[PDB]
């Protein structure tokens, strides 16, 4: 009892007398009426000093009644400076899963700690899918976690957050698809990295901007506009673009062939 | 007075519901060789 | 006047709620401080 | 009604940081003549 307590409000000076008295190690790991241990109350509550004194003293990352690590109590809080502590000294703990195959990152992601998700994402932890199928992305888009999916799309491993999701799911589909369902803004945002300028000079006759389709192909990006009500992402610049090109790459000759064939009969009878 | 209401989002949906009855009509061929994955533009 | 009327009250429940951040952050302050004697 | 719903919306909410303002400043209160042993 009274390391819990004490570790789990931060009472440093306690921990260092109920420690220093407990010498052994057998009272540094107890397990709590839920099956926590002094080490995850600390990083559950967030207290940078006493999750460090814990580990500086030799507690170990062992797993809660529901697998949760040291690591993911601080996460579900957005305790980034308990976080740092653990991805200093024990690197190796940064993937484990818990009892439903959540990710530390699945959890900062899911409470909207777009910080937290910087930092572990930073300190290369392993994006992968938990037993719902679900990437950290998802878990961000279906609560509307626009400030960590900005994180995710601002991040230097953008383009790898994108590759893995589940191609056969209904429910967690092409995550720009899933931006135009849930987070349509962030869409926005995700689009103006489409559009590049090659002058910064609007007055000059050579100036030119160039668009990138990448994220509106595999019309499935327009269509889930479209059945979304999206109006604003409709009226963009690379989807007036987009639409333009496609007019002019078949469907302006497509529809002028039906015409032209349909003349041949009608103008030769007036 | 509500054609031109939802007419914003009606005009787009009409040019996406004709673009995709093409591209499912078309053969994969045409499409890799006449579909066209950036444009540059000049204002 | 609500496409504005609605924007103020966001803004005055965002310095609202960074308060009531600032002021948790004392409560566990006060607990990691307290002299507990005679409840332990 | 949205037109004077939402100006009392702006009333509630005003005195309910005034509220949390003062209270703010009885937790300062108690931190500054709270007895500090042992967790110094
Ligand atoms: C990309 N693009 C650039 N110029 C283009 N011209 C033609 N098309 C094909 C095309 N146009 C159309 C019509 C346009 O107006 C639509 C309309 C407006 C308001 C309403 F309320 C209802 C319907 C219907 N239907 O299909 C292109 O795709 C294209």
């Amino acid at each position: 009892s009274p390391l819990h307590f004490a570790a789990s409000y931060g009472r440093i000076n306690t921990c260092q007398r109920l420690l220093q008295d407990i010498s052994d190690t057998r009272l540094l790991n107890e397990g709590d009426l839920h099956g926590m241990t002094p080490l995850h109350l600390a990083a559950k509550n967030g207290h940078d000093k006493v999750v460090q004194l814990l580990l500086k003293k030799g507690a170990l990352f062992l797993s809660d009644h529901n697998g949760w690590t040291a690591l993911h109590h601080a996460s579900m809080g957005g305790y980034t400076q308990t976080m740092k502590v653990i991805l200093d000294t024990n690197l190796k703990c940064t993937d484990r899963l818990d009892e439903d195959g959540n990710t530390a990152l699945h959890f900062a992601a899911r409470e909207g700690h777009a910080k937290a998700v910087a930092l572990l994402l930073s300190h290369n932890a392993d994006i992968v899918l938990n037993k719902q199928q679900a990437s950290f992305l998802h878990l961000a888009l279906h609560n509307k976690r626009k400030e960590v999916v900005l994180t995710i799309i601002r991040s230097k491993r953008w383009d790898e957050c994108l590759k893995i999701f589940s191609h056969n799911s209904p429910g967690n589909k092409c995550p720009i698809t899933e931006m135009i369902e849930y987070l349509p803004e962030c869409m926005k945002v995700l689009l103006d990295f489409c559009m590049l300028h090659s002058t910064e000079d609007k007055s000059c006759r050579d100036y030119y901007i160039e668009y990138n389709f990448k994220y509106l192909q595999c019309l499935t990006a327009l269509n889930a506009m479209v059945q979304n009500n999206r109006i604003e992402l409709l009226n963009h610049p690379v989807c007036k673009e987009y639409l333009l090109m496609k007019w002019l790459a078949y469907g302006f000759r497509a529809h002028m062939m039906n015409l032209g064939s349909y003349c041949l009969g009608l103008i030769p009878m007036t | 007075a509500d054609v031109q209401k939802h007419a914003s989002l009606k005009r787009i949906a009409m040019q996406v519901e004709l673009h995709t009855s093409l591209e499912k009509k078309l053969p994969l061929w045409f499409l890799r060789k006449v579909d066209q994955k950036s444009t540059i533009v000049y204002p | 006047s609500l496409e504005m009327e609605i924007l103020k009250q966001k803004y005055r429940l965002k310095d609202l709620t960074f308060l009531l951040e600032k002021q948790h952050e004392l409560i566990k302050l006060i607990i990691q401080k307290m002299e507990i004697i005679s409840e332990t």
